[PDB]
RNA sequence: AUCGAAUCGCCACCUACAAGACUGGAGCUUGCUCCCUCGAAGGCGCCAAGUAUAUUCAUGAUCACAAGACA
């Protein structure tokens, strides 16, 4: 991952700035997991740079324990003769998620395979992700409008700690100081966001007359 | 709160050939259809919609189930529903989509040069407020560094490089 | 009625009317609105001189299908256009082997042509607005549904 | 050597005192096309049929909307290995690059959602575009 | 330094959070009434640093990868 001294010397004798590909960040937090992959899946083969975080708040229906046990029989499928070779049962909710995308992809080909490298999976948010932009959602994966409410419905980082997962706690207290951090960094500035406000609020009585009346008629004064 | 389906009540209708038009809803059928009218639209006359298809309203006039059009038409009238809704945000935000939707290349000229003289003119209010209150990010640094970079200048070596270099210049 | 044969006869659209004023969606001048002056005779390609102190636009024949004709029209009738020929835009054979090069009597076309059309613009009510408008370049933005718009 | 802060701090002061909160604006050249992506070729389960193409441009959800694009042009944009002949190669020599272009039309629209079919001219586009921007002017006009 | 390339929206206002059986705020009458910023826009950017007194654009000759691209 780290760039060669080659390509370092080359981006330095072009003197190129800063580059950073177009990419869509998605918040997986209460997505429904088969139709969140289904979206991203077909998004990766029309050619866009995907990165998903908090993956552990991705959702299934169903209970926990039945979600949980649909996994162990996933994970008691393996190579009898030779357990390495065999299917391996990734324990990470980003793993998972990967998994399911996987699987809705023809991974056997090198497009597949150019559509799956294309995607990026973080649980929680890393810091190298929390500044680049405005996050997504998928509105047709959305809990609060595929589920009904009444149905009980497992969180995915719940379901992963019991079987295997062994950085909830990790990932649940760096999301517990990235949140302090951000509502803090969020608390500041509000004199720069109201400011903005107020001055856009005064450039209607300094700005032309008929500019004003332009802003009115299209809903925008 | 949120607004019950009642007789009476004003709806939106969301989706479909009657889109963002407004009706009353008259009479229930069941779970899930009404009867909606309105006298004073065009193409609102009593049809049955589905409870899916509408956003009920804030306002509810005072009439009976499965009215008459005369008494919905002195309800409505009496109750200045429509004049109460004309005033809102969401009334007017719903004519001005239909402003864009049919706005030519010209027009859409017009709105752009009038957003950018109302962002050219926000971006002169703001920079005449952040000289005094610093609340920018240029400002606050500049604000900060000028009370190290004043002892810092106030010292006679500093003197000798500002005149020398200067004077050099 | 009228003869396919003779110069008169014309096929094009209601929209690319004289003193329309149309987008440009290809070639050098690709964004710039400019305004139609004529077409060329025998169904031949429309004339924009969309002014180019405005936008830099000179007295060029363009294809109808590269333009747009948008519905925000000037009133040109005050515009001669008649020294607008199909020999204007002909040119000499080439036998076989810094400011641009304009022929003097090009450079007078453009300039008659001009000033006539900025004064028919500035006596328009809106001549100003439609100025700014003839400045204006069009481009496609990320969100945009051209397929959607009047124009 | 005297440090370079001390430089650096009246340059920083000066700047910093003369920041004004201009704004990016996007006078380059204007983009003239509808950006797109190839999804692939007309294909059922038995296989596909490469001589027309399925295109998906942004913005375009709709039959109706895949209905105004129906004649428009369409290109797709690559680079080869070596400079080779373009239009204009003599007229305007700085045209001349690896990039190349290779022409289509759009000639109906595919399905509800507002993917179109298009045809390359004579020959079909290569697989290697799948997955990769198109794009679709807005000539020719019927406006 | 080969190297000509495909990509074509920027931000130090989105880039914090949570809830969709309901988070603008009250009252009691608990689905209605009242108050408000009136509950259906992240800000800019699209050619005069701003809506005016303007201003060089061609012969790159009618489409051709935008012949350029640090916003
Ligand atoms: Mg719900
Ligand atoms: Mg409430
Ligand atoms: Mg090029
Ligand atoms: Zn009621």
């Amino acid at each position: 991952a780290f760039p060669s001294r080659k390509d370092a010397f080359r981006a330095q004798r072009k003197g190129a700035k800063k580059h950073r590909p177009e990419i869509i960040v998605i918040d997986l937090k209460d997505h429904v997991l088969g139709r969140a992959a289904a979206v991203v899946a077909k998004q990766l083969l029309l050619g866009k740079k995907i990165t998903v975080v908090r993956c552990e708040q991705l959702n299934i229906a169903g209970t926990e324990i039945r979600n949980k046990i649909k996994y162990l029989q996933y994970l008691r499928k393996r190579k009898l003769t030779n357990p390495t070779k065999g299917p391996f049962h990734h324990r990470a909710p980003s793993d998972v998620f990967v998994r399911t995308v996987r699987s809705m992809l023809p991974r056997y080909t090198k497009r597949g395979m150019k559509a799956l490298n294309s995607l990026v999976a973080y649980e929680g948010i890393p810091p190298n992700v929390v500044r680049t932009g405005g996050r997504v959602v998928i509105p047709r994966a959305q809990r609060h409008v595929c589920y009904r409410s009444e149905r009980p419905y497992t969180v995915l980082g719940n379901m992963c700690k019991h079987v295997g997962w062994k950085y909830s706690d990790v990932v649940a207290n760096l999301e517990k100081a990235r949140v302090e951090k951000a509502s803090r960094h969020h608390e500041k500035q509000a004199k720069l966001r109201d400011a903005w406000k107020s001055a856009r609020k005064e450039a209607l009585a300094k700005m032309p007359k008929h500019n004003v009346e332009v802003l009115k008629k299209f809903g925008y004064a | 709160k949120s607004h019950y389906i009642c007789a009476g009540r004003l709806v939106r209708i969301l989706r479909g050939p009657r889109q963002d038009r407004v009706g009353v809803i008259v009479d229930i059928v069941d779970a899930n259809r009404v009867l909606v009218e309105n006298p004073e639209d065009a193409k609102m006359w009593r049809h049955v919609q589905n409870l899916k298809n509408v956003e009920p309203l804030k306002y509810c006039v005072s009439v009976s189930r499965n009215c008459s059009a005369k008494a919905l038409k002195d309800a409505l009238a009496s109750s200045k529903a429509l004049e109460k809704y004309a005033k809102t945000r969401t009334a007017a935000r719903v004519e001005a989509k239909k402003a864009c939707a049919v706005s030519t290349d010209f027009e859409r000229y017009q709105l752009r040069v009038a957003r950018r003289s109302r962002a050219h003119w926000a971006r002169k209010v703001f920079d005449e407020k952040d000289a005094k209150t610093p609340v920018s990010w240029h400002k606050v640094a500049l604000k900060k560094m000028l009370k190290k970079a004043a002892k810092m200048d106030s010292t006679e070596g500093a003197k000798r490089r500002m005149q020398k270099a200067i004077a050099a210049r | 009625k009228v003869s396919r044969k003779s110069p008169e006869y014309t096929t094009l659209r209601k929209s690319c009317a004289p003193g329309a004023i149309a987008i440009i969606l290809a070639g050098r001048f690709r964004g710039r609105r400019a305004v139609i002056l004529k077409q060329l005779p025998h169904n031949g390609p429309l004339v924009v001189s969309g002014p180019m102190k405005y936008n830099g636009v000179p007295i060029r024949r363009i294809d109808s299908r590269y333009v747009i004709a948008t519905s925000t029209t000037v009133d040109i009738s005050s515009v001669d256009t008649a020294p607008i020929t199909a020999e204007v835009f002909q040119r000499p054979k080439a036998e076989k082997p810094k400011k641009t090069l304009v022929s003097d009597a090009r450079a007078q076309l453009q300039k008659k042509i001009d000033a006539a059309l900025i004064a028919a613009i500035k006596k328009d009510a809106q001549g100003k607005e439609k100025a700014g408008y003839l400045r204006s370049v069009f481009t496609v933005k990320p969100g945009d549904a051209p397929h959607r718009w009047n124009w | 050597t005297t440090s370079k802060v001390h430089s650096q701090r009246s340059k920083k002061l000066h700047q910093l005192s003369a920041k004004t909160s201009r704004v990016n604006r996007n006078r380059k050249a204007p983009r003239l096309y509808m950006k797109g992506t190839l999804a692939g070729y007309t294909r059922g389960l038995h296989g596909q049929t490469k001589q027309t193409a399925l295109v998906r441009v942004e913005n375009v959800n709709t039959r109706e909307d895949a209905t105004w694009y129906v004649g428009k042009r369409v290109c797709y944009v690559y680079h080869g290995k070596k400079v080779k002949r373009c239009v204009r190669w003599s007229k305007a020599p700085a045209r001349r690059s690896t990039t190349r272009a290779l022409w289509g039309r759009v000639t109906r629209p595919h399905g509800n959602a507002g993917m179109m079919r298009v045809k390359f001219n004579g020959a079909s586009v290569p697989a290697s575009a799948i997955g990769r921007r198109i794009r679709v002017y807005l000539y020719p006009s019927q406006i």
